[PDB]
RNA sequence: GAAAUUGUUGAAAGGGAAGGGCAUUUGAUCAGACAGGCCAGCAUCAGUUUUGGUGGCAGGAUAAAUCCAUAGGAAUGUAGCUUGCCUCGGUAAGUAUUAUAGCCUGUGGGAAUACUGCCAGCUGGGACUGAGGACUGCGACGUAAGUCAAGGAUGCUGGCAUAAUGGUUAUAUGCCGCCCGUCU
RNA sequence: AAGCUCGUAUCAGUUUUAUGAGAAUAUGUAAGAAGUCCGACAUUUGAAUGAAGAGCUUUUAGUGGGCCAUUUUUGGUAAGCAGAACUGGCGAUGCGGGAUGAACCGAACGUAGAGUUAAGGUGCCGGAAUACACGCUCAUCAGACACCACAAAAGGUGUUAG
RNA sequence: GCCCUGAAAAUGGAUGGCGCUCAAGCGUGUUACCUAUACUCUACCGUCAGGGUUGAUAUGAUGCCCUGACGAGUAGGCAGG
């Protein structure tokens, strides 16, 4: 994981130099897994089916 | 403008659900990115592993409450301290009630009643937030300056 | 010296948040939302009722 | 509590090279939405190897029954895990709606087998539109025509402590 | 000329316990001020809080329902018809699908109501509190001088001016209280 | 405690990313200027969260009798029993409830007033409902609380739902 | 599932007592209700910390003022009395 740190820091420096080479935001700081946003779904691939907890 | 933003944000999602029903779709809802937290169990017969957690989330005593930004990490904490606290997904009116009644802020030590937006500009005019409603917006829509 | 809770002492409410004053006239909980004829699908109704 | 009926539909995960796992619904009984969602994950885990992180809700729908006025003799199949190991059941009810019927049923199992709500799977609830498919007697005896019966010995209840009458039923 | 301890008088209490603690009653006793002290009440406002009635709103199946129209069906079979007796209708069947009752399902129509949640919507009753002590500021009303629920309560009125409130103290009463210090 | 240095300071009985040792739990380290190049790269300077502070030197008082509960683990009938290890409660620690308590539930203390609750409860002792609702049970010692007197195997022409 | 039996000692003895049986019991649910030095609000005390304060006129510089949070505690330690 020190491998992960040392590739991370040079990756950060690379994208920093890239953002300075062509002006855009740098967005260098990590973030955790975020909360998922709204996204539409329709039952065209399959109409839903009951699950009916029968087993005994 | 924030009021218009709230009512628009409610109306468009209402219409999302209605039009998905009309199209035979099912509108999932955007996951709530915010919570409120309250402590239940007091200072004692607490294990250390949640003790530090509560000291991190500023839940020193019973019925002292706060917000949290939702992430995978904070969700791990809430799942950890599930037996000891109560949480849910709050509303604008609840937050309005809180920040107007028990809204108490920290000026460089020394918890203070808000009682004016001049406190808010002198402290948070750094970040452009210079009033209590800007603050409420910054919470209920988790801004950059939520921490 | 003392803390007066807005949600009453409307003078103190308007020391904050002066949008309340124009909130009063339109009264802005009775937002009579314009109704629309957006009707649901038979697939929604049958997935709901039928097993 | 005062139970309610709930549709709950769930979807394993949005994933690449398996988009839209097919769908999974249930008819669910609870007082509010959250207990429905938790029972939904509880039974849905049992059916196959998925989790809440590997699960997600599509949406839900509260279900108001269509005919409140209509008496409906229901009949219901249930499995539950007692003090001892599990076993199954069929029962027969004469109640109004599914919600009031099962609200009576859970109390009945709570009495007769110490059935707490956790260990009792609603397999199915149904309506019996015709006669000649009821087996039991404690429903059947309410169904003959021109049926009448008395209510003898009504235990009145006074608010006052004293009274001067040495009372009578009817 | 103290204390243990002892007697007489005065006061009080007392059924197998006493003493102590919180509040108060009864009795005894008592200091201070009126030349502005004590006890209270009424109105308005502020803080905390409790409890009612009423109003306006959004939602979901744009509630389901009910209700209205509509096709079909069956019975815990309605009229009608038929049969056996028979007190001359009353049973038992068989018919009969609205007929001399009606119901259920399915479709369609337009509302309301409940349930949940929102109001910087109103309005009332009740209790505890009165902190601080020339002004300063964010505020509202307005054209305005100025006014105000605006960075902590004032105004009006009553009686007493005394052991009346209060304090001490024996006692009763409700409730509580395991005997002190030391090694373990 | 006295100094010296820092000051937003190194940090955390904590998570998340990454990766080890030895599936989860637990456990170890990295999450940047003290780093990148041969003078060039400042708070988007390198995840979240929180911070009545953090570190270095000198010195001072008391302390070094264990018990109980959960977990891994060995034996057995197991104890007021023993072999080991992590964590917690006690001991110094009151208070409400458990009728009362060395170990249970709750909760840690200035003096006071009002309010609201916790665990436990609302026939009377006892403040609070002989509230509402579905069932069951009738014991010639009924039963009335978890671990704070439990037994099964079974027997039973007692009752109920299957 | 409930019930009976399995399931006993000897001073007189206990669901805590009374007693309770469509319960005051056992199983489940809904509201309402009760009260702890714990929670909220408020006055006062006390410490601690962050701030302002020799300046004419006046009396204290360990003083005065403003704000906030906190308070258990044996051995032992520190300061004022």
């Amino acid at each position: 994981c020190r491998q992960e740190f040392l590739e991370r820091v040079k990756a950060n420096a690379a994208k920093r130099a890239e953002a300075k080479a062509q002006g855009v935001a740098v967005q260098l700081k990590r973030q955790p897994a975020q909360p998922r946003e709204s996204r539409i779904v329709s039952t065209e691939g399959n109409v839903p089916q009951t699950l009916a907890p029968v087993p005994y | 403008a924030y009021q218009k933003e709230y009512e628009t944000a409610e109306r468009n999602i209402i219409q999302a659900k209605r039009d998905a029903k009309a199209a035979g779709s099912y509108y999932v809802e955007a996951q709530h990115k915010l919570v409120f937290v309250v402590r239940i169990k007091g200072i004692n017969k607490i294990p250390p592993k949640p003790r530090k957690v509560l000291q991190l989330l500023r839940l020193t005593r019973i019925n002292s409450g706060t917000f949290v930004k939702v992430t995978k990490a904070t969700l791990e904490l809430l799942k950890l301290i599930e037996p000891y606290v109560a949480y849910g997904y709050p509303s604008y009116s609840t937050i309005r009630q809180l920040v107007y009644k028990r809204g108490f802020g920290k000026i460089n030590k020394q918890r203070v009643p808000l009682s004016d937006n001049a406190i808010i500009e002198a402290n948070l005019g750094k970040y452009g937030i210079l009033s209590i409603d800007d603050l409420i917006h910054e919470i209920i829509t988790v801004g950059p300056h939520f921490k | 010296v003392l803390k007066k809770n807005p949600l009453k002492n409307k003078q103190v409410l308007l020391r904050l948040n002066p949008y309340a004053k124009v909130f009063a006239a339109e009264k802005l909980g009775s937002k009579k939302a314009e109704k629309t004829g957006t009707k649901p699908a038979a697939v929604f109704t049958e997935t709901l009722k039928h097993d | 509590a005062h139970f309610k009926e709930y549709q709950v539909i769930g979807r394993r995960l949005p994933t690449e090279s398996v988009p839209e796992p097919k769908l999974f619904r249930m008819r669910i009984f609870a007082s509010n939405e959250v207990i429905a969602k938790s029972r939904y994950w509880y039974f849905l885990q049992k059916l196959h190897k998925v989790k809440k992180a590997s699960g997600e809700i599509v949406s839900i729908n509260q279900i108001n029954e269509a005919h409140p006025t209509k008496v409906k003799n229901f009949g219901v199949w249930v499995r539950y895990d007692s003090r001892s190991g599990t076993h199954n059941m069929y029962k027969e009810i004469r109640d109004v709606s599914r919600v009031a019927a099962v609200e009576t049923l859970y109390q009945d199992m709570a009495a007769r087998h110490r059935a707490r709500f956790r260990s009792i799977h609603i397999l199915k609830v149904a309506e019996i539109e015709k006669t000649a498919d009821v087996k039991r007697q404690y429903v059947k005896q309410f169904l003959t025509k021109d049926l009448k019966f008395p209510l003898p010995h009504r235990v009145q209840k006074s608010t006052k402590t004293f009274s001067y009458k040495r009372p009578s039923t009817f």
